[PDB]
């Protein structure tokens, strides 16, 4: 109650000043739930789906890629994300194939930071399939 | 809890009237009942023989199995639901099978 | 007899390790010995 | 109670695992039914490809 | 020898009923760290504590009858 | 000095009547149909297997999946023969400690001989955990082998000891009702304690997950 | 701290890769909006 | 005597729970769809009414038979009876 | 002589439950701080409260099993 | 006197399970909170609690085996 | 009466293995809560639990070996 | 009679090492969730780990010297 939820891509806007009681965000260092008076933090995101529960009967299943959640002192949040798409624009069939090919290059990485780049890529496709 | 003790006590006023309306069903059997009084003696004679022991936990394992008969009237849907869900798949399959064969000809 | 050929493909698959009741038989048969012995000495 | 002597039940337990491997062995899996619809689709498609090669 | 045997079986049983006090230290205490992250107070949050508070006391008042079972 | 509890002194008897009838009897509670659509009482038994066959399958994911069609027979037997005995005067075969020492050891030693017929070196080179430090080799391989041979005793004795422990509180809380010809208010509260305790004694299904599963972990780890 | 930490990376270098994978899992219809953003146009000029 | 006890269960199954399918039994399968549960009903009082697709009176007769069968073995041990009858 | 030894061997056997009087105090206090972070209680988080409860009461009550056998 | 000291001899050794009787409460109260933060239980995050339970309920019945071997 | 103290002495001496019961319930539960936040188990995360298991186990079996050596 | 009081108190003292078995579990347990955030391990994490280990020992070993003092 008496909350404000803002959800904006760089090119488009989903929510402006319209809050619905519960926001589920995948944090880099875990996960949380916004109880509309949550103790305020400054967190950053991991690849994972955002399921905003509208009042409105049902929920809203978005899927962010990397953004920033700023819940602040007054009861108001500002969730800004880079690639915030829904579910139906994605195809599951291409997401299955992209996993094991990046696992195949993981053994074939000679350097230490180039192999660390491969570990970033397999994590994002892992949250891709399990969200589907 | 002040409100919860009356909530069973309002159920105590509720169960005494529901037992009274159930006592009205036996008042409708004041004349026409010839079933129980044939067999109420064998449970009165054998209870005069041996049947008392440390088995008041006989009723409570038969009392809990009465509460599951409540949810069993919803188990017909799940059981029923399983059959219907099972039924839809074959129906989809025959139709799917039929269209492919005809159009290939 | 037909309590065999329904599950005969299963048996020689896993009774190679599963049918080792001899250790149960030895740990059983020795467990017979101490109880006849204590009643012998009463 | 602290019973004794053990020559009993354990020989009457492995006769029971001839029963339970008889009943439960005749069950049906819902998933196997979704697999037979896949191979029927690829066979007539290759048969149509055999008919397309009968054209081409 | 009769009243000697009874009482030191009774006092040594009542040690176990403060053996569940150390659990409701955690039950009533770990409500604090949950309430500060999220103030959804009259939700199942305080009510899950009652499922903790009276189930952990249910092992506390467990042994207390067993002590009075050997009082007599 | 208001409410004086009573007690009755009576021997609590785990006798041994004719067992080989009582073992066979929870087989005939489950039928098997030779039909496509079934008859709405097997159909909720057939669904209940297709749940928990999808949890002892998912972990293993090998060619050790052949073993798993047996492990769902092991869950229905002591799932049933622990649930039948809650009735008034019935008798459970998993009360006696005899057969459980014949359920652990022919199954537990079927696991250590599974990798020893295929791997022959690295099954019990699982005794080597990590990139070996020096001061604790003898303190380790006398510990991780004494916690291996505990496992058959750890698997059987955990089943017999708490199943029978359910049956005594059924009697003793129940028998204190019968001998409560003192003040009649406290009779109901002991009865209400019973009908809660009989709900807790449907954790005799919950204690069969903790017998098939720590048989899987004791199979998945070795193989 | 993670594997992209303590190896010498930046969070933009994290955020470039995990957002690029979402633009590869899109369909043929919404591939143009992945071509729309595609912000590789700024050149680099350092005097040495 | 084996065909005698085997024809007891095949009579106490196909009547009062639950008469399966596999045609050559197809109309015999719907014979259990109405069920003899209406015949099995009248013993308790009325209350176990949920027997429609989860059938209580089909199952709760075997478990009522297995109790009184095990009351016989216990009878020798828990005698307790005086030189009279109870209340 | 052993009539007291009937008692204290039962009177000492009962305080081994005093672990599990606190051990379920952990798992209910540790659930509310697993819940206030993530309100999805109808999922498997509550199902790990009861299996943790049942596996702790399985090691709870059978310590009182050795109590009665020393008595009876 | 051989019988009576056995009766209190197994009474003190009953409480060896009281360490495992609440040590199984912690590890099953630490997967309620490790599944809450990161839902990946189906990997290592459940098999590290049963492996936590096997190597901690190895020591609950370990001591009651001694309380039997002092009795008979 | 000399063997009578030989039996009740190992009765409380095996209570010291219960301390390796509840002390191992944490260090296997702390590899739950601290695994999800950082998946690097094949590095020294699992290796600092095996040191944490074994050297916590060494004070378990040491208080077992007192009960043998007090009796014989 | 002199051996009666000696053989109980030697077992009655070595329950004091059980409490050292509890406090030694957290020190290899909190270092698991301590290092999991912050991989600066070769620095003063492990140096604060070994000091924490060998200090809880000295509240367990100090009773053990007193435990052998009772026998002699």
């Amino acid at each position: 109650g008496q909350m404000s939820f803002t959800f904006a891509s760089p090119t488009q806007v989903f929510f402006n000043g319209a809050n619905v009681r519960q926001v589920d965000v995948p944090t880099q260092t875990g996960a949380f739930g916004i109880l509309a008076s949550h103790v305020p933090t400054l967190q950053v995101l991991r690849p994972g789906l955002v399921v905003v529960h509208a009042e409105d009967g049902t929920t809203s299943k978005y899927f962010v890629s990397s953004g920033s959640v700023t819940v602040n002192a007054d009861s108001s949040v500002q969730l800004l994300a880079e690639e915030a798409v829904t579910l139906d624009m994605l195809d599951p069939g291409v997401a299955k194939a992209n996993l094991e090919k990046a696992q195949s290059e993981l053994l074939g990485a000679a350097d230490e930071a180039s192999r660390a780049e491969i570990q970033i890529r397999i994590e994002a496709n892992e949250a891709l399939v399990k969200a589907l | 809890p002040p409100l919860p003790e009356h909530g069973g006590k309002v159920r105590l006023g509720l169960i005494p009237e529901e037992f009274f309306q159930f006592l009205y069903p036996k008042t409708g059997v004041t004349g026409p009942y010839v079933l129980g009084t044939g067999l109420i003696l064998y449970l009165l004679s054998k209870e005069i023989y041996v049947i008392t022991a440390e088995t008041f936990s006989a009723i409570s394992t038969i009392g809990v199995l009465v509460y599951i008969v409540k949810k069993y009237g919803a188990s017909i849907g799940a059981f029923a639901d399983k059959l219907n869900e099972q039924k839809i798949a074959q129906l989809e399959e025959v139709k799917q099978a039929s269209i492919k064969q005809i159009q290939d000809a | 007899q037909f309590q065999f050929t329904g599950i005969k493909k299963y048996f020689n698959s896993y009774t190679l390790t599963g049918r080792m009741n001899c250790v149960l038989a030895t740990y059983g048969g020795i467990a017979l010995l101490v109880l006849y012995f204590k009643l012998r000495s009463k | 109670d602290t019973s004794t002597w053990f020559i009993t039940i354990t020989s009457m337990i492995m006769t029971l695992f001839i029963l339970f491997q008889l009943k439960i062995s005749n069950y049906s899996y819902p998933a196997s039914p979704e697999s037979i619809e896949l191979k029927t689709q690829k066979h007539s498609t290759p048969w149509e490809m055999k008919w397309t090669k009968i054209y081409l | 020898i009769d009243t000697a045997a009874k009482f030191i079986g009774a006092g040594a049983a009542t040690v176990g009923v403060a053996g569940s006090g150390a659990g409701i230290g955690t039950v009533f205490g770990s409500m604090i760290i949950g309430y500060a992250r999220n103030p959804s107070l009259k939700q199942q949050l305080f009510s899950y504590a009652i499922l903790g508070f009276a189930l952990s006391e249910a092992m506390g008042l467990f042994c207390l009858m067993v002590a009075f079972l050997i009082l007599f | 000095n208001e409410n004086l509890f009573a007690s009755f002194i009576a021997p609590t008897m785990m006798g041994l009547p004719i067992v080989t009838l009582i073992i066979m009897f929870p087989s005939l509670l489950f039928p098997t149909p030779k039909r496509l659509i079934n008859n709405r009482t097997i159909s909720i038994q057939q669904w209940l297997i297709q749940l928990t066959s999808k949890q002892m399958m998912a972990i293993h994911n090998q060619k050790g999946q052949t073993w798993s069609l047996m492990l769902m027979s092991l869950i229905m037997f002591i799932g049933s023969t622990n649930i039948l005995g809650l009735l008034p005067h019935s008798f459970t075969p998993t009360t006696q400690l005899s057969m459980n020492l014949g359920m652990a050891i022919p199954l537990w030693s079927a696991t250590v001989f599974t990798g020893f017929r295929y791997k022959t070196k690295t099954s019990l080179a699982h005794f080597l955990p990590q990139g070996t430090p020096a001061l604790l080799i003898p303190m380790l391989v006398i510990i991780e082998t004494i916690s291996l041979f505990i496992q058959p005793v750890a698997l059987a004795v955990r089943l017999t000891a708490n199943i029978t422990a359910g049956h005594l509180l059924i009697h003793l809380i129940g028998g204190a009702t019968l001998a409560l010809l003192n003040i009649n208010t406290m009779t109901a509260f002991i009865t209400f304690t019973i009908l809660i305790l009989l709900t807790i004694l449907e954790f005799a299904v919950a204690l069969i997950q903790a017998y098939v599963f720590t048989l899987l972990v004791s199979l998945y780890l070795h193989d | 701290v993670a594997y992209w930490r303590q190896a010498g990376l930046s969070y933009i270098r994290y955020s470039q890769i995990c957002a690029k994978a979402v633009r590869d899992a899109l369909k043929a219809e919404f591939k143009a909006n992945a071509e729309k953003t595609s912000g590789s146009n700024v050149k680099i000029v350092k005097v040495k | 005597a084996s065909v005698v006890p085997l024809k007891d269960r095949r009579l106490l199954e196909v009547k009062l729970g639950e008469l399966p399918s596999w045609i050559l039994m197809r109309d015999f399968t719907p014979s259990g769809i109405a069920g003899a549960f209406q015949r099995g009903y009248y013993r308790y009082y009325n209350k176990y009414v949920n027997v429609k697709k989860g059938s209580v009176a089909g199952l709760s007769m075997v478990l009522a038979a297995y109790v009184v069968f095990n009351y016989c073995r216990s009878y020798k041990e828990l005698k307790h009876e005086r030189l009279r009858k109870y209340h």
